[PDB]
């Protein structure tokens, strides 16, 4: 789990390399285009975690009466409440792990009961629809409930201190490299630039296809048919 | 008159030195559940399509 500061390090001497902001000592970024570079790491992660299952966590969602759309904003959290927006907090988090808005698709809710509730199944009394992507509708509050909601997630998004701690898989970061490099070069226009940037985003699927050639990011999947006794055939 | 007790007790297929006996549907077992999940695919298969 390596270290914002050290991203910048690793970044100077591989993708961004020839670029301008590179200080004298080669081994750092210079402080007019740090803004820039983390603007391309959060995006870089964010996509990274959006095709391969790399975080998926799950947040309770306490049910409050009279309120059926639930959004999963930071806003509504308990540790994150902001009272300027949110008329009460119903999110549970811990002031170690509070909520970071991150939630990219919701997978499987279960409840305080143990009942699982589907998702979007129009002729579903006990199913929890979703408006939008980062919402929940519940159509029956019901009292002492809550929702432990199963969603993928995206990496918490880095502010810009340099000892953020960054969750990526060691044989990812010849991807993030490659993504950074390509929204750096696409951006100057240039055709010896542009040309780059194309080499480096063409890498970042080769990347991207050779981590999930080898299952090295959780992506196959094998489970047990349950579904086999359920229906009959003794 | 014949003091012993008034039950007559017939077996349906005999139980090796048993006094009870054993019905048709044990050897029938696990064959009805084959053609029963068979039979019910089959009425998936024809019902869960677009006619």
């Amino acid at each position: 789990m390596r270290k914002l500061s050290d991203v910048y390090k690793v970044l100077a001497l591989t993708s961004l390399k020839s670029a301008g902001f590179i200080t004298d000592d080669k081994v750092n970024i210079e402080a007019w285009g740090k803004p820039e570079v983390l603007a391309h790491i959060n995006e870089g992660l964010t996509r990274l975690h959006s095709r391969f299952v790399l975080r998926t966590n799950n947040c309770i969602v306490e049910m409050k009466e009279g309120r059926t759309d639930y959004p999963l904003l930071a806003r509504y959290s308990y540790e994150r409440f902001d009272p300027a927006k949110a008329p009460y907090p119903y999110i549970m988090d811990t002031p170690q792990e509070p909520f970071q808005e991150d939630v990219i698709k919701i997978l499987n809710v279960y409840d305080s009961k143990g009942i699982r509730r589907k998702l979007n199944d129009d002729h579903d009394k006990n199913g929890l629809f979703t408006p939008r992507p980062d919402v929940l509708q519940c159509m029956w509050p019901r009292h002492f409930e809550a929702l432990n909601v199963l969603y993928q997630a995206k990496h918490p998004e880095l502010t810009g201190d340099e000892n953020q701690e960054i969750d990526l898989p060691e044989t990812l970061y010849s991807a993030l490299e490659n993504w950074v490099g390509y929204r750096y070069h696409t951006g100057l226009n240039t055709e010896g630039s542009t040309a780059k940037a194309a080499e480096y985003l063409q890498l970042y699927e080769s990347i991207c296809g050779e981590v999930v050639d080898f299952d090295l990011a959780n992506g196959s999947m094998s489970n047990t048919n349950v579904l086999f006794e359920k229906r009959g055939w003794v | 008159p014949d003091g012993k007790l008034p039950f007559v007790l017939v077996p349906y297929m005999p139980r090796k030195r048993e006094l009870y006996g054993e019905a048709d549907a044990e050897l029938l077992g696990d064959n009805q559940k084959i053609l029963g999940a068979t039979m019910r695919g089959m009425i998936d298969l024809l019902g869960r399509s677009a006619n």
